[PDB]
């Protein structure tokens, strides 16, 4: 009973069984500061049964540094009491409660217990109980730029899925007598040693199709081994294999046992000696707090640092830790003890919420057991950081000033950022900026642009939007929400509904970009990313890129004159199937879904567009007769949809749907089998319908069958929508109309001058004149996946399953059909939180203006396996031009609006280079091989005039520059690459 | 020398290389074992992204070293 | 994309393709019109076939869209001009030039592949009645590819 209208994107990550188990699990969260509220928000969005909060501590001003559900009117009220009301709105299916006191025996009501802001003695007391009663325990801590997570799911935790990948399947070519399985031509199985597989449709070895998993021994990218199959047969031909994923048993240790001998998860292999240091440091923090009435070391205090280091020495000696303590790092942990950063809170809260989901679902591999993280490279170095600058000022930014200082706060308050996109990452980024205090100064400003509107499925991971906001613009709602979070942002945010691209350069022009400090992308496609990257390269602005997919994510930083841009690297492209496979020889459900989408377009979109264009353009027929690749098809479509097969009622729509069923599932298959009989052989004597080619069989229409009736209903409804008729859903009318249907006879055809043009003319003049039909239009069908009442996904599912039945392919349901046809990207709130945290940790590096390239980190992670990795950005390549060092990316030529001849002469005299090609946009302004007359015509013209003449379009008034690409050769004739030219108009 | 490559999806790959091999040879081996073109491979060792034209000894990659094969994602 | 396209164009200009001639339409670098000459030892001998090439914005990281404009009676070319060529759908790499694609198309014209066809009826005629296929191909190349 999962509401798929809300959990659409999350179900593609977790699944129905996982969410069913989640909806029966109780989560207790101790602590309601930034980390705790982040965890609780992510858990409420995920969809657990309920959440209970325990935090009786009264609110303080500094708590607002990362707690975005607290306002300055809540000072002196317990944090849980003021947080529960705002948490109860995130998800209506998840109640949120508060308990004023905790007893140990009360812990048995919860599936998972999360602990934050709790001393080590209390943690030991809680874990001693949860461990022996088999309750999942998670403890998280966030101290300045340092973080720690600990997980303990019990001694006998059962994990059913350990990586979150789909089971591997493949088509076999042959299985020898010794179990050597070979894949089809140039096909990789992708298995690893120790995997289990099961076989089906294996011919010659009927014993392998029972369904018993077998061990896999990988012998190469194309073959593997399963053992001895001597008894089952001598050799097997064809068939398919599917991977079997087996449960695993993970055994955890209690906190008391694991303090002495911890097991570390390493977020970075560049610093593998640190986690042992942090293990001692956090325990020393707990001891220090216990010795000072629960007070942490004061910011940048040397006396407290010395005492803390003494505690660290004592703890290290007690635990027999044979590790040499790094004094600088440990004292850094001491200095930032009272730090409370929203970026660290977001990062750790996303990770911890994913761990909670793992505990409640028994899916994905959990952290085992200690995860110590630092982002110490984010500490500013361009400002003074001392005890005087880091002391609290009694403001909401105290938790951040305790780390960065007041001067860096002044630097942050005067940022002028530009955020492209307002989705999940955009909402998280806006929240982080509001908490950090970005753009709250006199010279600060925020600009956010997004052309989309809020939908029901977006509420699952875009926590700034509520159900009342459905149908409104994303950017306006996000700006209002963050102005509520931080009132100082009132009037400092401007929201646009513009798409960023070539068509919006009049709004995001030179004046707009010249005032920015940095650009942050929150997009979901590569085209927009490339466009924004090119704009940032031209204007020399820092760019923050981030992306997510399910549980995976990455973040990249582009720094002018230091690193390469976003477009300097290539990603794997989308997979498109061969046209021959889709047209005639499918063997996967994906092929049939692509075919069904093309059928939908060809039945309800293209003919309607042709009919509408015929009734509008006065010279449509003549242009189409020599422009399109098949004017006969256009004429036939117009005739059929205007006169020949225009329905007058819904019964004619039903009859049309029946005829289309016959056309696409019975007659084309008969024609194909007439061309290639099932007994036919190739040119080499092999059978034709073998391997990837499956012999089809025609379908006979049966009204009682569910798929046939579904196809008829959906097709009739869509046809009626095209003609604006009143559709019906009662099966009685369908069964009555289809009963009296006489199929026209069909016989496959064996085949065996200039009058065709005359026939086309006769067809054209037979059409009614456009003047006779004025104000008459046919409504085309525009594909929409998120609506479950337009019959689009219903039609595609029915057509795909019918074609699968033709070729004996296993049909899919509406869920998978919508996933494949809609190109849906799986999305999670936890991954969004993690990427926003990483991006905001890089943002402070950008604000500080760090110059070295080793101080920046690009991040990659997969939360399903608990993998984190970081790497320095790649430096921009250099080159030698005229014996000078030139940056291949960030350098350009600045020239006035001179003539073409003057530009060529300048490049000859100054750079000693001969210009061979000059282009702008998508036009060739100049080439060395053009005829002399054309050149002599184009030489004495200015660059702006030349561009206007060649492109046949005048430059817009807001256009202030031109970008030219130039290819030139040296004196010896060697081609030398040069940077682009920026002509100033 | 034998090294291990871990993918962002959890797969593990074992490569037989030598300290004098260039990054191009390693990328070609990874392409042979996985089909990923060398221009689309992002290899990370000890917080450094490996670049073409250099050798393994430039990164101090010794035996039983672990590299990470990563990629960028388009959602969000 | 512009620099790569111009480099390919200049390379074509330097060494003539002999049996082919591709160039931009007007001044647009992302729209070419190529010409292919029918092989002598083929039914399409003495024929001129026009192809339209559309370079995507992501060239060379996405394949060019190549479509026949002249009608041709081939088992692997349908009535819309679509060409059943692997290097144009999923085997494309950013290391193949337009000259290589033209050579591949000429090789396809010199000998069809009816075992994995795009037009099953022409493939059936080719496999069963070869002489009728030859006559039909000659008739089509005389009717459309000449003039
Ligand atoms: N060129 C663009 N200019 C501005 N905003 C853009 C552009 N392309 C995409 N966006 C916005 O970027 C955001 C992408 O985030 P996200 O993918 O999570 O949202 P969505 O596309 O609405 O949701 P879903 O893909 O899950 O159905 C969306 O708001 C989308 O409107
Ligand atoms: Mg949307
Ligand atoms: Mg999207």
């Amino acid at each position: 009973t999962i509401d798929e209208g809300l959990y659409s994107r999350q179900l593609y990550v977790l699944g129905h069984e996982a969410m069913k188990q989640m909806s029966q699990s109780n989560v207790l969260i101790i602590g309601c500061k930034g980390l705790g509220v982040e965890i609780a928000k992510n858990v409420c969005l995920a969809g657990v049964k309920s959440v209970t909060l325990y935090d009786p501590q009264p609110t303080r001003i500094e708590d607002l540094s990362s707690q975005y559900f607290l306002t300055e009117d809540d000072i002196g009220v317990p944090r849980a009491k003021v947080t529960v009301s705002k948490l109860a709105e995130l998800n209506q299916y998840v109640p949120v409660s508060v308990v004023d006191e905790l007893s140990t025996e009360y812990l048995k009501n919860f599936k998972c217990v999360v602990v934050t802001e709790t001393s080590l003695t209390k943690q030991l007391e809680i874990n001693d109980f949860t461990h022996k009663n088999h309750i999942a325990y998670i403890a998280a801590d966030s101290r300045g730029l340092f973080g720690s997570i600990f997980c303990d799911f019990g001694e006998n935790f059962i994990c059913t899925d350990t990586d979150g990948n789909e089971p591997l399947t493949g088509m076999i070519a042959s299985i020898t007598d010794d179990g050597v399985v070979t894949m089809l031509e140039e096909t990789r199985h992708g298995l690893e040693n120790g995997d289990f597989v099961k076989f089906t449709e294996v011919k010659g070895m009927p014993g392998l199709n029972d369904g018993t998993p077998r061990k896999v021994e990988v012998k190469g990218p194309y073959t593997f081994s399963i053992g001895s199959v001597k008894d089952l047969g001598s050799a097997g031909y064809n068939g398919v294999f599917t991977q079997v994923k087996v449960p695993t048993k993970i055994s955890f240790k209690s906190l008391r046992e694991s303090l002495k001998d911890p097991e570390y998860v390493y977020p970075d292999f560049g610093k593998m000696m640190r986690p042992p240091q942090y293990h001692i440091a956090f325990q020393a923090l707990s001891a220090f707090a216990d010795a000072h009435e629960g007070s942490l070391p004061r910011p940048r205090n040397d006396i407290d640092a010395a005492e803390f280091f003494e505690f660290c020495k004592k703890i290290a000696s007690t635990l027999q830790f044979d590790v040499e303590l790094d004094e600088k790092l440990i004292k850094e942990i001491s200095y930032q003890a009272r730090g409370d950063l929203v970026a660290m809170s977001a990062f750790l809260g996303g990770a911890v919420a994913q761990e909670v989901l793992k505990a409640t679902t028994s899916k994905f591999y959990p952290l085992k057991q200690y995860f110590y993280f630092d982002s110490l490279e984010s500490l500013p170095s361009s400002v003074t950081i001392s005890e005087e600058t880091c002391k609290p000022r009694g403001c909401r930014y105290d938790g951040q000033i305790a780390v960065f200082g007041s001067e860096f706060q002044e630097k942050i308050a005067s940022l002028s950022t530009f955020l492209v996109g307002a989705g999940a990452i955009g909402c998280e980024m806006l929240k982080n900026w509001a908490m950090m205090g970005v753009a709250t100064g006199e010279s600060g400003h925020i600009s956010v642009t997004d052309m989309d509107s809020i939908e029901k499925s977006n509420l699952n991971r875009q926590f700034l939007f509520r159900p009342r906001d459905v149908g409104k613009l994303k950017s306006e709602c996000a700006s209002t929400a963050v102005s509520i979070m931080n009132p100082s942002l009132t009037g400092k945010i401007t929201s646009y509904q513009e798409r960023v691209g070539p068509e919006s350069e009049g709004i995001f022009g030179d004046e707009f970009f010249e005032k920015l400090s940095l650009v942050t992308n929150a997009l979901d496609n590569v085209e927009a990313r490339m466009y924004v990257d090119r704009r940032c390269v031209f204007f020399e602005k820092p760019l923050l890129e981030s992306g997510t997919l399910g549980t995976k994510g990455n973040t990249q930083v582009v720094v002018p004159h230091l690193t390469e841009s976003y477009g300097s690297s290539q990603d794997p492209p989308e997979k498109s199937f061969p046209i021959c496979t889709l047209k005639n020889f499918p063997n996967r459900i994906e092929h049939t879904i692509a075919w069904a989408r093309d059928l939908f377009e060809g039945l309800f979109k293209q003919p309607i567009d042709n009919v509408n264009m015929y009734l509008s353009s006065p010279n449509f027929l003549e242009t189409s007769l020599k422009t399109s690749s098949n004017p006969r098809e256009v004429l036939e479509n117009i005739r059929d949809y205007l006169v020949t097969e225009k329905p007058l009622s819904f019964e004619e729509c039903i009859m049309w749907a029946r005829l289309q069923f016959d056309k696409f599932f019975n007659n084309n298959i008969q024609q194909l089998l007439f061309n290639f009989p099932k007994d036919s052989v190739t040119s080499t004597g092999q059978p034709f319908w073998s391997g990837p080619k499956r012999a089809p069989t025609p379908l006979s229409f049966d009204i009682h069958n569910r798929e046939h009736f579904d196809f008829i209903v959906a097709a009739a409804s869509l046809y009626a929508f095209n003609y604006g008729l009143k559709s019906e859903t009662d099966p009685a009318i369908y069964e009555r109309v289809l009963a009296g249907y006489n199929p026209p006879p069909f016989a496959p055809k064996s085949g065996i001058a200039n009058k065709d043009k005359q026939e086309l003319k006769s067809i054209a003049d037979s059409l009614p004149p456009p003047s006779s039909l004025v104000g008459f239009r046919l409504t085309p069908a525009e594909f929409e996946k998120d609506d479950d009442s337009n019959h689009h996904i219903d039609f595609i599912t029915a057509a795909s399953n019918l074609r699968a039945m033709n070729y004996d392919i296993t049909p899919a349901d509406r869920f998978k059909t919508k996933f494949v046809a809609g190109k849906i990207v799986p999305a999670m709130c936890t991954s969004t939180a993690v990427v926003s945290g990483l991006v905001c940790l890089e943002l402070v590096k950008l604000v500080d203006g760090k110059k070295k390239i080793e101080e920046y980190k690009n991040g990659f992670f997969n939360l399903a396996i608990g993998l984190f990795t970081f790497s320095d950005p790649i430096a921009s390549p250099k080159m030698k031009v005229n014996g000078k060092e030139i940056d291949k990316i960030w350098d350009r030529y600045n020239l006035p609006d001179c003539t073409l001849q003057e530009l060529i002469d300048y490049f000859q005299k100054e750079e000693g280079l001969e210009v061979t090609m000059l282009s702008s946009g998508v036009s060739l302004l100049y080439a060395n091989f053009q005829p002399p007359k054309k050149l002599a015509e184009r030489l004495p013209l200015k660059i702006s005039e030349l561009v206007e003449q060649i492109t046949k379009k005048k430059l817009e008034p807001f256009r202030k520059h031109l970008v030219l690409e130039i290819c030139c050769d040296d004196a010896n004739g060697e081609d030398v690459e040069v940077p682009f030219i920026c002509i100033k108009l | 020398m034998q090294i291990f490559v871990k993918t962002l999806t959890g797969k593990t790959i074992t490569l037989e290389v030598e300290s004098s091999d260039t990054i191009d040879n390693v990328k070609s081996k990874i392409q042979d074992k996985e089909g990923i073109p060398p221009d689309q491979q992002r290899l990370i060792f000890a917080g450094k992204q490996l670049e073409d034209g250099r050798t393994l000894s430039d990164y101090n990659i010794q035996k039983e070293s672990t590299l990470h094969l990563v990629l960028r994602l388009r959602g969000g | 994309a512009l620099k790569r396209i111009n480099r390919e164009l200049a390379d074509l200009g330097k060494d003539p393709p002999s049996s082919s001639s591709a160039g931009p339409v007007g001044d647009d670098l992302f729209h070419w019109q190529a010409t292919i000459m029918g092989p002598a030892d083929s039914p399409y001998a003495g024929g001129v076939f026009f192809l339209s090439i559309h370079f995507p914005t992501d060239y060379p990281f996405k394949p060019p869209k190549v479509n026949f404009t002249t009608r041709i009676y081939h088992p692997n070319i349908n009535s819309n001009g679509s060409i059943c060529l692997d290097i144009l759908r999923d085997q494309w790499s950013p290391a193949l030039t337009i000259s290589k694609v033209l050579l591949s198309i000429s090789s396809l014209l010199t000998d069809p592949n009816p075992d994995d066809p795009l037009v099953p009826e022409i493939a059936h005629v080719y496999k069963t009645d070869r002489s009728r296929y030859e006559l039909s191909a000659r008739e089509w190349t005389r009717k459309y590819a000449i003039g």
